[PDB]
């Protein structure tokens, strides 16, 4: 039984014993349509953008740990990787989609 | 008031450090990453800072036909 | 058995099935990781040309490598037990005290060099066997011949000194 | 000195009209063999696009506000000036791979491989890189001057696969080796 | 020679089948909440 | 697979018997000679057999059949135990090496 | 054999969906996860670097798909208000 | 007469249970019928993220640990939040997306027998070795020259990824790019 799989189940015990005291201990008594309103297009803008940039450093991450092979020539394609989706970057800030002002 | 870049290139360099230090410094430092590429190595070599060689990441098998070695055979053994 | 890194593995396989007669017989090397370790440059000073030449041997019998090359496979055996019986007749005090001394620190060589320098002075004036490492950089000191390593987890002592062959 | 082993990689063996010189010519090379005719093409190439814009403009006006058109006029001429420039080296690698008339360059190419031959240096130069990314760099590169049409590519790389026998370089080295020989040996 | 019976039953369960696949869309494509059993 | 990248930063396992269907297909089929493609079938059937381990599976059982077929036929009056065959081949346990090897 | 009894699920989604439009972009997700597990499976067993690199690359196509739909989904919510259909 | 091949047990050096595979499989249908089945869209999310977390936890046990940790940080942490992000905003009434599942239980059954039946004699013998006496067993050795320098998984990708393939990583830009742009143009006011 490794260190790891013991850990979470420790960790879950944890949060067992916590719920477990204040769902036996705690006193408890059940004290007890809707508008439509539109939503901020900001909101999507934020998980886009961050979702896309987030995935972009997925990729970069396999360069960080292959650089002594990937020498000069990786070096290159990451650059070029590099350079194309910081023109989008460009792209979202000279646009304001973050709603600057 | 704003300048413009293509109008006043130099103008409006001096006016986005100030104005827009962080967007502008950025641009300025992804800028040295090729400048030192075609700056350095060049310098380097002139200075006699020399590319180690790579390690191997293979082992590295000798050119050329086999040795014909005698040795270690097996009347060697016991 | 496959190359494949197990990830389920909950048994081991043995087979008490001996080579045939057909094939010389060679004693296997009883050395553990950390003493062939600190072995390892001086078997590479001796064997290098049958090392090589067993390695050639497979690459000249591509799919067929380990039934064609036997011969020189044994080869091999008795030059690095020629190394491990020679070290331990003439340098034994300062191998263990190497080869312990990685046994203790991860067998990272950069954190044992006093009892390095210690042997491979011992090993070259005994058995004339020089550590060599190809390709290192010209305009530095070699590494392995620095008086300070930047990776070493104790300092170096100043008294202990490197070795270095014909000074 | 001849490696005995002139052809040393599989390469792709294309139906073209002139003799092949290099799948993957150096960018310099390209540069140096252009001719300047090439010069001409490019640059009169390059001005069309900007031209083409102007032209537009002042038959079918765009109604842009004050400084519009600058800006387009910007952008264009760097699109013509990638186009131009494109066009500029195909005209001089497209020799190099045989698929047009080559006779000048065959006879350079004979010319400087054959001296570099006799002062014993490697014949397309010295690599930074390992023999295997040199592999991946000749892969990548070799007649991809075909594809500038949707993507650019340059060989910046000294490789040594070509695609190209170079028995004919060192036949040609030791043949004049030995003439500047016999000059020597009457005097 | 060949069995016409043999060979009829085949060829009543091959279309049959498909004549059950669109027998299933259309119950799918039903907008009464009929069953499984339509 | 038949890419020559295997997991480990070495070459995939299977590569070897890729490049030499490759190989025969190069220099036996032609457009003068259509039918040498047949030479390839085997090393084809080689480069499926290295992905997929169907022959060797039917092989490897056909074969455990067997042996626990034979095995259950003889009697072992004291078959060597877990202990003892941890001791195998170890440095003052000549006894255990003596007794697992039945020699 | 369960990348298989996922892909199903996937399928299923568009047989038991009549009005939920939403389900339907979870159905491919289902779908893209159940073809990835699939060629992760299969690189595993053929010791293969390259099937592990085509999984990356549906990961990260299958996210910048989902970014596109998300986005195309906003812009016909923006005029409609309701993602249901009335069937 | 001596038994020439001995099979024992692994003390240390040991490697998980594949009793774990089983339980993470059943999981996941547990958690894709609940995606399907499930009212609301945003719990029907919920059960698509679980789905994704047993996948994930699948992929790192049998060793995929890059792989597995690429689903945990970009499918959950990353496509899962901008899908609950858009659900929770919109107006959703549930009676509204439900329709009568018993009018598809036909076609859900022929469905499912003609794809599975098609689809599973395509699979290779290596995804179907261990799924439904004379059981098989994979033997592993070790190998010395191969395993000079070992790669993680991460760094046989980037050996490759960059250089090699580099194509497949100028195509997937092109597409983030094409993304990006897309998503800004139909969704802002200019
Ligand atoms: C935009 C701004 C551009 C920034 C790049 C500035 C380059 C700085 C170096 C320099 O100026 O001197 C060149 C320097 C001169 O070397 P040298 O001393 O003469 O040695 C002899 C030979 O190099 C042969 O010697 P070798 O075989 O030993 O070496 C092979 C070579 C290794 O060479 C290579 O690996 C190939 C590099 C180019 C391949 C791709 C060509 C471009 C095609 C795709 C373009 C992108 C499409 C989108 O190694 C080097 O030359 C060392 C240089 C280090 C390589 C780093 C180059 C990164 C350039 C990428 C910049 C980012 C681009 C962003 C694009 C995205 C924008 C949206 O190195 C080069 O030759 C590289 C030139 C690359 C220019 C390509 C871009 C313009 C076309
Ligand atoms: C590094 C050093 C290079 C960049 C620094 C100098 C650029 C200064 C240009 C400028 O206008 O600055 C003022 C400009 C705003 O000034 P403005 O007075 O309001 O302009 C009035 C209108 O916008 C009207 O302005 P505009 O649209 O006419 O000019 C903007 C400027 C922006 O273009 C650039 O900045 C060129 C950057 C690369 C050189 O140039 C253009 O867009 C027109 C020509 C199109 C150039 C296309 C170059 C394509 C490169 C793609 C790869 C090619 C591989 C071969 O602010 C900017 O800096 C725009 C450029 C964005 C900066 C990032 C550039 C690098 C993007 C990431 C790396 C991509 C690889
Ligand atoms: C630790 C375990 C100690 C042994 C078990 C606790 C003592 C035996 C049970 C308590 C008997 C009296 C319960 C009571 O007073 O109820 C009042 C209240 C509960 O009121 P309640 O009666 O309304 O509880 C309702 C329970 N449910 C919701 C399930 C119906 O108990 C408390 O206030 C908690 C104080 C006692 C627990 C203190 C634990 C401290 C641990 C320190 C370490
Ligand atoms: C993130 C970190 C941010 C980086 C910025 C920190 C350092 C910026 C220092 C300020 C730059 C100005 C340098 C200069 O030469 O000044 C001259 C000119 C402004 O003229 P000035 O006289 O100051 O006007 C006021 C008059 N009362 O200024 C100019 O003309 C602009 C000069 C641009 C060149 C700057 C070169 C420095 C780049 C440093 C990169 C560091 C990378 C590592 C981090
Ligand atoms: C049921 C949960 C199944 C999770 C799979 C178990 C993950 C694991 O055991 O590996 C740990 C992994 C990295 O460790 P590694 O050395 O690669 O694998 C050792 C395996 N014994 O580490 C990981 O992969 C990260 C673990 C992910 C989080 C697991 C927590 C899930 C259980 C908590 C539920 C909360 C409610």
């Amino acid at each position: 039984m490794s260190a790891m799989s013991i850990y979470i189940i420790f960790v879950s015990i944890i949060a067992i014993l916590f719920l477990a005291i204040d769902l036996i201990f705690a006193p408890h008594n059940p004290y007890k349509s809707q508008s439509r309103s539109p939503f901020n297009i900001s909101f999507f803008i934020y998980g886009l953008v961050f979702l896309l940039l987030d995935l972009e450093i997925l990729l970069l991450y396999p360069f960080a740990v292959s650089e002594y092979v990937n020498s000069a020539y990786g070096l290159a394609a990451a650059l070029i990787f590099i350079g194309i989706i910081t023109i989008g970057f460009v792209y979202e800030l000279g646009h304001d989609a973050l709603k600057v002002h | 008031t704003t300048p413009r870049f293509w109008s006043t290139p130099l103008k409006y360099c001096r006016w986005a450090a100030r104005e827009r230090p962080a967007l502008f410094f950025s641009v300025v430092i992804g800028a040295l990453g090729p400048v030192t590429l075609a700056t350095v190595p060049p310098l380097r070599r002139l200075i006699g800072d020399v590319d180690a060689a790579p390690i191997p990441l293979t082992y590295p098998i000798p050119p050329g036909p086999r040795k014909q070695l005698k040795g270690y055979d097996d009347d060697t053994e016991d | 058995m496959a190359t494949r890194k197990p990830a389920f593995n909950q048994h081991v396989l043995l087979d008490t099935t001996p080579l045939p007669d057909s094939i010389p017989k060679v004693k296997e090397i009883g050395a553990s990781s950390a003493p062939l370790l600190s072995a390892s440059f001086f078997i590479g000073a001796r064997c290098k040309d049958y090392n090589d030449d067993y390695m050639q041997c497979k690459n000249e019998n591509p799919g067929r490598g380990e039934f064609e090359c036997l011969k020189e496979g044994r080869r091999v055996t008795r030059c690095a037990r020629s190394v491990l019986k020679d070290i331990n007749t003439h340098c034994l005090e300062q191998f263990r005290a190497h080869w312990q001394c990685l046994d203790n620190n991860n067998q990272q060589l950069w954190q044992c060099r006093p009892a390095e320098w210690k042997l491979n002075k011992c090993v070259y004036e005994n058995l004339k066997l020089e550590k060599v490492i190809p390709d290192q950089p010209k305009n530095s000191t070699p590494v392995h011949l620095r008086q300070r390593q930047i990776f070493a987890h104790h300092a170096i002592p100043p008294w202990e000194r490197p070795f270095i062959p014909g000074q | 000195n001849t490696p005995t082993q002139t052809y040393q990689f599989p390469s792709k063996t294309v139906k073209t009209d002139y003799p092949l010189i290099d799948n993957d010519p150096h960018f310099t090379r390209v540069i140096r063999y252009a001719r300047p005719s090439d010069y001409a093409h490019g640059l009169a190439a390059a001005a069309a696009g900007p031209a083409a814009l102007w032209l537009m403009e002042r038959i079918s006006p765009s109604q842009v506000g004050r400084g519009g058109f600058a800006k387009a006029m910007r952008l264009a001429g760097f699109i013509g000036l990638a186009g131009g420039f494109l066009y500029f080296y195909q005209r001089s690698i497209l020799r190099f791979y045989g698929m047009s008339e080559n006779a000048r360059e065959v006879e350079m190419d004979m010319r400087e491989m054959t001296d570099r031959v006799k002062a014993g240096l490697p014949l397309y130069g010295e690599s930074r890189l390992s023999p295997a990314m040199q592999g991946v760099a000749a892969r990548q590169s070799r007649y991809s001057a075909l594809f500038f049409g949707v993507m650019p590519w340059f060989n910046f790389v000294n490789h040594n696969q070509h695609g190209v026998d170079t028995a004919k370089y060192y036949q040609q080295a030791e043949r004049e080796l030995e003439a500047e020989r016999l000059a020597r040996e009457q005097a | 020679p060949k069995d016409a019976v043999h060979l009829g039953l085949k060829g009543a369960a091959v279309v049959g089948g498909i004549g059950l696949l669109f027998a299933a869309v259309r119950t799918s494509l039903a907008r009464k909440n009929v069953g499984p059993w339509a | 697979m038949a890419s020559g990248y295997g997991l480990n930063g070495g070459p995939s396992r299977c590569f070897p018997f890729w490049q030499e269907l490759l190989a025969c297909y190069v220099t036996n089929s032609s457009e003068d000679n259509p039918d040498g493609k047949n030479k390839c079938i085997p090393v084809m059937e080689d480069y499926y057999e290295c992905l997929h381990h169907r022959k060797e599976a039917a092989r490897v059982r056909a074969l455990q059949a067997a042996y626990r077929e034979a095995e259950a036929k003889k009697l072992q009056e004291n078959p060597p135990t877990a202990g003892q065959i941890r001791n195998l081949g170890l440095l003052n346990k000549e006894e255990d090496t003596k007794k697992v090897h039945c020699a | 054999n369960i990348t298989l009894i996922l892909f199903l699920i996937g399928i299923l989604g568009f047989v038991l969906n009549r009005k939920n439009i939403i389900l339907m972009l979870i159905s491919i997700e289902i779908m893209l996860l159940s073809i990835t597990f699939l060629i992760l499976l299969s690189s595993l067993n053929m010791d293969d670097i390259i099937g592990q690199t085509y999984a990356i690359y549906i990961i990260v196509v299958a996210g910048a798909e989902s970014a596109i739909g998300l986005g195309i989904l906003v812009a016909f919510y923006r005029l409609r208000g309701s993602i249901a259909i009335e069937y | 007469s001596q038994i020439s091949l001995l099979l024992l047990k692994e003390i240390y050096t040991n490697g998980s249970t594949h009793i774990m595979l089983d339980i993470l499989s059943v999981l996941a249908v547990i958690s894709g019928i609940c995606v399907i089945i499930s009212k609301n869209p945003i719990v029907s999310v919920l059960h698509l993220i679980g789905l994704f977390a047993y996948v994930s936890f699948y992929l790192i046990l049998i060793g995929l640990n890059f792989v597995g940790l690429s689903y945990l940080i970009v499918y959950i942490g990353a496509v899962s939040i901008l899908f609950l992000f858009i659900l929770m905003l919109i107006n959703i009434r549930t009676s509204e997306l439900q329709s009568n599942t018993s009018n598809s239980i036909p076609l859900t059954i022929l469905v499912g027998i003609i794809i599975s039946s098609f689809l599973f004699k395509m699979l290779p013998y290596g995804v179907i070795i261990s799924n439904q006496k004379n059981d098989l067993f994979f033997i592993t050795s070790k190998i010395w020259d191969g395993a000079l320098a070992e790669n993680n998984h991460i760094s046989s990708i980037g050996n490759i990824m960059y250089t090699n393939y580099n194509v497949w990583l100028i195509l997937a830009s092109f597409i983030l790019l094409l993304a990006m742009v897309g998503a800004i143009v139909i969704t802002i006011k200019p």
